[PDB]
């Protein structure tokens, strides 16, 4: 059967992963001990879905996952948690010390000693898979592990595995909020090393989700646990058709094809519209038109950028639940009638549609309401260039004075590596500009 | 006082190397005189840079082949006239790993560099005017920067498992920075300084890496001191007034990216230190370039030993010259460009040289 | 897996350590006989960071006590938490330094440092992966300055790929407690600027102002000053011992706080602090803690940040908090007070959060700042220094022990160069086009 491997690098990746595996265990009926109770009524089957969980003869389901942080805290919170008996004991704390928010430590000093083991475990997993269809890498531009180790890992995987869809889910650095003084450097170096290996990087920002949880869910003091549970749903919307049945199923390659026109503009943004409290779950219809328009509101985007300052190169709308195709046809027509939503002249067919019959699950203790309809929008737009520009400018403001560089050079790096990276990003900005120029004979 | 100089700039291009012939790389560096033009392989753009002198040693067939002795008589001989005039002098290289630096300053047995030519030419220059009116005195040392530590290379050693003795830097409130315990040995003939030199280079730290089979794991500074006693018209004691000139000839290490030339263990540590040192040097040049733009800037010298001992040899009181080295292969674009940019910056540094 | 060695040199060091271990034990649940009598199980997950198991579920500190006067060691033994230390780690002599850096560095310390280094090697080799060192030492006297800096140099030579941190009580502006403070401080700075990675500068007058204004204490002993310093020491290394939402360690702080290597002198601070009566009139939230953190009247450094610009600040929060309010509040501090920050660093604030707060507080916060105002300290010393050194006021007690004047000039030059490196970044000039 079809199988995908998730690699949760870093603190951020692991937290997103814990949320995601909570969600998947709830969706499929698995308990934190790995033991499904209702297979006694099924007698085998495939509802213990092989896209994520491998099954033993003893009735234990083990996720196809790998966890790396290069520090012992976060995974030790798993070994001593509710899901300590689910994951294989090969969760990889070989991290006697961390990367100190230095890509150089994450890619060379401690990039090595640990990656051989990571790759051996991935090899063991993939040998257990018949139809391996892609990788999902959860990480963060901003740190060292989630930047350098992810870069190195993608490099090795593009050698050992090759033409397998390597999708990424990355925390993008925000314009105002930032938990570190050296995120621009790391982000730029990571996008330099990854952009020749990744196929589609789904970018999120935390300011956006804070504003969403405030305006819509009405949480005035949210934390990361309240955030990642949204991100999980996005993955559950991307990975639905590989598990459940539907009318328009979307395999992973369909993203890589439809959202990536040119091989360097594979940076689409994620969006989830019906983010409503149980209070506002009443008072509202929650029809396809409402959700599909909410997905296009700039205030409900999960990346702090305005599509109105740019153009849409593509959009993939993945629906879940009591959804009829006519409603989607009508909705996309209403959007194409609206003038604030401008598309490129070279994409008259700009919409991809997917409909699954399985509605989302409500995680116990969560902030989201039970719904009959859910929608995830993955949109490739020219706006994010502005975001990139911001990062590049920050880089300049420090690289002019060579600040924080002796920590990188001091851990195995040449200074030229910086300049190189910047140039690539500049080119990328130009490439974005080049795809906004309307065509003339 | 009252002098106003410039830190001069020479730029060499080496031939195609073995790796560069194994992988058939094309030509990207071109010379049209003192102007040098480098354009990318993808025909992106063309950068061109103005310099004081250029040296196209690519192929022996070209016109204006800039061999060793041309580089010498264009750089050292002027600097030698300044050293005899009563100035201190410095000549320091810069470039990539394998870019052709130690081939220039010191050189190989059958094609010597500036060092075995500078020393011999000043010996000869003394031989033509060593009167009993004016007498001369020569001493020297030849020291090494390796892993933040100073070493003396002109030191005969016994057989040991632990024999490499690191010295210290100190700051004299007038003379400036200097080294504690640097054996300055008298050198009255060319055979003497040759024996010293071959005692030194055989002690310099080297190792085989991907880009060079005999690479330089260190920086090397060649300290040749020349005093000359002269008489002015006084009926008392004559042979009374001294004029000193300290010569500092500097060959640096490379940049050492760990992907183009993978290393582990000691070979990796040296690289780090090397890179760190070079980074600080860049800052100095950049900052001193800003001093030519009248801006208030603080020059970081103390972050490394190289930029600390050569403080007076970048600003201060000495006439200084830079030698950038580059490669014609289309691979080394970013390193070449960083080199040429640092040279363009160093071109603009002024220096107030003292007459001794 | 992330272990720290503690070294204590002098009265100030030993007395702060006696309080620091008294605090870490209270956090981890160790009693004065080395035994664990705590409630939570997270206290033992990372006990290795500061302690070692011995035989019977007894936990012995990874400390080293150093002095050249027995009276400070007996005080530890004849104390509440004295019987937990390894007695073979008390390395003391007799006939101390005499307020002389020379005696502690070259003459007497040279005859005792080898023992300290033996203990250091023994305690380091027992580590799975050592992160760094931790010296509490006064400068203004001898031993703490000289013997301290000597140990620092030798550890940096032996262990250069690790972190070397110092919590240093610098001289005060108004009142002196030793007449030869300037020389000793300048020389200890000459030694620290070149060997440390992050040093925390403390001043007793700032802590007196804290005890008087905020805490409303009228008779503050040194156990109260050290009580504030231990709070800070604990907070710096909180995200190695306990778990959090966004972790940090000494290396991550250093990378995010030292742009250029030499400017590793920091202002510490800790929130919340209030008088015993004024805790019922105050809500403990992230806003109040931030208002107290960035207040000039809560720093221990005796240097007003309003006379400079923060190069880079760091906030290590402890408790159950929302990251939204942290990031919002730090952004608001950067925007409302834009002039007291630098433009060529977009975000000057590092954040860290641990979920396990202190024993009696719902939340706490530690503050590490790197600002140019630190110059106002060193400049002062330099002035004092030359005012003595121009006359050779107290030098023969230093030359008699095997020193020279070149060392003094070197130290003065290094300090003034550092002052200029701090000065260049506080003039908020505008470029030609930007
Ligand atoms: C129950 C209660 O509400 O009383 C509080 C209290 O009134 C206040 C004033 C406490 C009190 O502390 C002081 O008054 C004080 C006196 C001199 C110097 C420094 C502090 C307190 O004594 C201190 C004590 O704080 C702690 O216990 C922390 O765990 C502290 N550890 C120790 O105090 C300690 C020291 C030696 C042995 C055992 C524990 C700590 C601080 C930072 C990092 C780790 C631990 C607490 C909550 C209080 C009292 C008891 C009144 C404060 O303590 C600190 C450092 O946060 C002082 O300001 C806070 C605010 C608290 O409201
Ligand atoms: N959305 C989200 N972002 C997180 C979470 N945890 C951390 N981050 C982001 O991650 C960034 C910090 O980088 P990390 O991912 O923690 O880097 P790291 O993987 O820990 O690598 P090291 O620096 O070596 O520890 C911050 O800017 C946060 O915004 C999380 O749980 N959810
Ligand atoms: N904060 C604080 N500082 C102290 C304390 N005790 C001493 N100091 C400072 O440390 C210095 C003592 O120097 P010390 O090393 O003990 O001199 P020595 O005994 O000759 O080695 C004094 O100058 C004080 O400023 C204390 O309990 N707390
Ligand atoms: N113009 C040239 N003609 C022939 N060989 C050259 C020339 N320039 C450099 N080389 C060769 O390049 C090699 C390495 O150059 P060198 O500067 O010694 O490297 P490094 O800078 O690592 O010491 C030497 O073996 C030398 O023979
Ligand atoms: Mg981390
Ligand atoms: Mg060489």
């Amino acid at each position: 059967m079809r199988e995908c491997i998730s690699i949760h690098v870093g603190q951020a990746g692991v937290q997103i992963g814990n949320a995601c595996w909570e969600l998947y265990c709830l969706e499929h009926g698995i308990q934190p001990d790995g033991q499904m109770p209702s297979d006694k009524t099924i007698g085998g089957g495939d509802d213990s879905f092989n896209t994520f969980f491998s099954e033993t003869g003893a009735g234990k389901h083990v996720p196809r996952a790998v966890f790396v942080d290069l520090e012992p805290t976060v995974i030790d919170e798993v070994r001593t948690g509710t899901y300590r008996q689910l994951f294989h004991p090969e969760q990889l704390i070989t991290g006697k010390e961390d990367a100190a928010n230095n890509y150089a430590r994450g890619h060379y000093t401690i990039g090595k000693e640990i990656i051989d083991l990571v790759l051996d475990r991935i090899r063991k997993l993939a040998d257990q898979c018949t139809g391996l269809q892609g990788f999902l890498v959860f990480h963060s531009f901003g740190g060292g592990t989630g930047s350098g180790f992810t870069s190195l890992l993608m490099e090795r995987l593009s050698v050992d595995y090759g033409k397998k869809s390597k999708l990424e889910f990355s925390i993008y650095p925000a314009p105002q909020v930032s938990t570190a003084v050296v995120e621009p450097y790391n982000s730029i170096l990571t996008t330099h090393t990854t952009l020749e290996h990744s196929d589609c990087a789904f970018m999120v920002d935390n300011e956006a989700i804070y504003d969403i949880c405030r305006r819509n869910l009405d949480i005035e003091r949210p934390t990361y646990t309240n955030l990642n549970r949204l991100i999980s749903q996005i993955v559950s919307s991307i990975t639905a058709s590989l598990r459940f049945d539907g009318a328009l199923n979307v395999d992973l390659t369909e993203f890589q094809t439809n959202l990536v026109p040119y091989p360097r503009i594979h940076f689409p943004l994620a969006t989830y519209a019906p983010v409503i409290s149980a209070e506002k779950a009443y008072h509202e219809q929650l029809s396809v038109a409402e959700i599909t328009n909410a997905c296009f509101e700039p205030a409900n985007q999960m990346v702090k950028c305005d599509p109105r300052h740019g153009k849409y190169m593509a959009c993939c709308l993945l629906y879940r639940g009591d959804v009829v195709p006519k409603d989607v046809n009508a909705a996309i027509a209403t959007i194409k009638t609206k003038r604030s939503i401008q598309f490129v002249d070279w994409c008259p067919t700009g919409f991809k549609v997917g409909i699954n019959y399985q509605p989302p699950t409500v995680v116990p203790g969560g902030d989201l309401a039970k719904v009959q309809r859910a929608v995830c929008m993955l949109s490739n737009t020219t706006a994010i260039a502005e975001a990139w520009a911001r990062l590049d400018h920050k880089f300049d403001l420090m690289y002019a004075k060579r600040a924080f560089v002796h920590w990188y050079v001091g851990e195995g790096m040449e200074e030229g590596e910086f300049s190189e990276a910047r140039e690539d990003m500049a080119a990328l900005e130009k490439d974005y500009e080049e795809v906004g120029v309307d065509s003339v004979e | 006082l009252g002098s106003n100089s410039q830190v001069t700039v020479a730029v060499r291009v080496r031939p195609f190397s073995k790796r560069e012939k194994t992988e058939k790389a094309s030509q990207v560096v071109f010379t049209n005189g003192e102007e040098i033009t480098v354009e990318h392989p993808d025909m992106k753009q063309v950068y061109s840079f103005i310099y004081d002198v250029s040296f196209w040693s690519f192929d022996e067939c070209h016109p204006g082949y800039a061999s060793q002795t041309t580089v010498y008589e264009t750089l050292a001989a002027p600097l030698l006239d300044r050293a005899f005039e009563g100035y201190n002098t410095c000549l320091f290289a810069y470039g990539q790993t394998g870019s052709g630096k130690s081939y220039t300053m010191m050189g190989l047995n059958e094609e010597p560099g500036i060092i075995p030519r500078f020393c011999e030419d000043l010996f000869a220059q003394i031989a033509k005017k060593q009167t009993s009116e004016v007498s001369y005195h020569l001493e020297m040392s030849f020291f090494e920067v390796y892993n933040e530590k100073i070493h003396d290379l002109l030191v005969c050693k016994g057989e040991n498992g632990q024999r490499k003795q690191p010295l210290r830097a100190r700051e004299h409130p007038v003379s400036g920075p200097y080294v504690e315990g640097l054996s300055m040995n008298v050198v009255s003939s060319y055979s003497d300084i040759q024996s010293w030199l071959e005692l030194g280079n055989k002690q310099r730290a080297t190792a085989a890496t991907g880009m060079n089979d005999k690479s330089s794991r260190s920086h090397s500074v060649f300290t040749l001191v020349m005093t000359q006693t002269k008489t002015e018209v006084v009926e008392g004691e004559e042979h009374d007034h001294r004029i000193t000139s300290r010569i500092n000839l500097v060959d640096l290490a490379g940049s050492e990216r760990c992907s183009t030339a993978h290393s582990s263990g000691q070979r990796l540590k040296e690289g780090v230190s090397i890179n760190k040192s070079l980074l600080t040097l860049g800052k100095v040049i950049s900052a001193l370039s800003e001093q030519a733009n009248g801006k208030r800037v603080f020059i970081p010298y103390r972050e490394s030993t190289l930029t600390w001992l050569l403080k007076e040899s970048l600003g201060g009181n000495s006439k200084t010259a830079m030698i950038a080295t580059v490669s014609p292969a289309a691979s080394n674009i970013e390193e070449t460009l960083s080199t040429l940019r640092y040279a363009t910056q160093a071109r603009l540094i002024v220096n107030i040289a003292k007459v001794n | 897996m992330r272990e720290i060695v503690h070294i204590q040199a002098g009265q100030c060091g030993n007395q702060i350590g006696a309080k620091f271990w008294e605090v870490i034990s209270d956090e981890h649940g160790i009693d004065p006989t080395g035994s664990y009598h705590g409630d939570s199980d997270l206290q033992l997950e990372r006990i290795n960071v500061y302690y070692n198991e011995a035989t019977g579920n007894k936990y012995v500190p990874r400390a080293i006590l150093v002095d050249l006067e027995p009276g400070t060691m007996d005080s530890v033994r004849s104390g509440p938490f004295g019987q937990i230390f390894r007695p073979d780690n008390f390395v003391f002599g007799q006939s101390g330094a005499g307020n002389n850096w020379a005696k502690g560095h070259y003459t007497e310390g040279a005859e005792l440092v080898d023992s300290v280094l033996d203990v250091v090697r023994k305690e380091s080799e027992s580590c799975d992966c050592l992160q760094g060192f931790q010296l509490t030492h006064s400068l203004g006297g001898g031993t703490g300055s000289g013997m301290g800096t000597l140990l620092i140099s030798k550890i940096r030579e032996e262990y250069p790929d690790r972190i070397m941190n110092t919590f240093s009580v610098m001289p005060s502006p108004k009142v002196s407690d030793t007449v030869v403070e300037p020389y000793n401080a300048t020389l200890s700075v000459h030694q620290l600027v070149e060997n440390t990675d992050e040093t925390y500068c403390i001043d007793n007058e700032a802590l007196y102002d804290i005890c008087f204004r905020t805490l409303k204490l009228t008779t503050p002993t040194y156990g109260d000053l050290n009580h504030l310093v231990s709070a800070t020491m604990s907070g710096v290394t909180t995200c190695l011992r306990f778990p959090g939402q966004l972790n940090a360690d000494l290396r991550k702080l250093a990378v995010n706080m030292v742009p250029f290597p030499r400017l590793h002198f920091f202002m510490p601070g800790f929130a919340p602090l209030t008088s015993r009566g004024s805790q019922q009139y105050r809500a403990l939230t992230v806003p109040e803690l931030t208002q107290q953190m960035f207040d000039s009247k809560n720093m221990m450094a005796a240097c007003d940040p309003r006379h400079g610009r923060y190069l880079t600040v760091a906030a290590i929060f402890r408790g159950r908090m929302s990251m939204k309010e942290v990031d919002e509040q730090m952004l608001n501090v950067q925007n409302k007070n834009s002039s007291y920050f630098v433009e060529w660093i977009p975000n000057n604030v590092k954040t860290a959060v641990c979920d396990i707060p202190p024993r009696g507080l719902k939340m706490s916060a530690t503050f590490i700042g790197n600002s140019t105002a630190i110059q106002e300290l060193f400049k002062r010393i330099s002035e004092q220094f030359t005012a003595m050194f121009r006359r050779k006021a107290f030098l023969h007690w230093y030359t008699g022990e095997g020193m020279d004047e070149m060392e003094f000039t070197e130290a003065e030059s290094n300090m003034n160069d550092l002052v200029s490196e701090y000065q260049q970044y506080q003039d908020a000039t505008a470029d030609e086009q930007g």
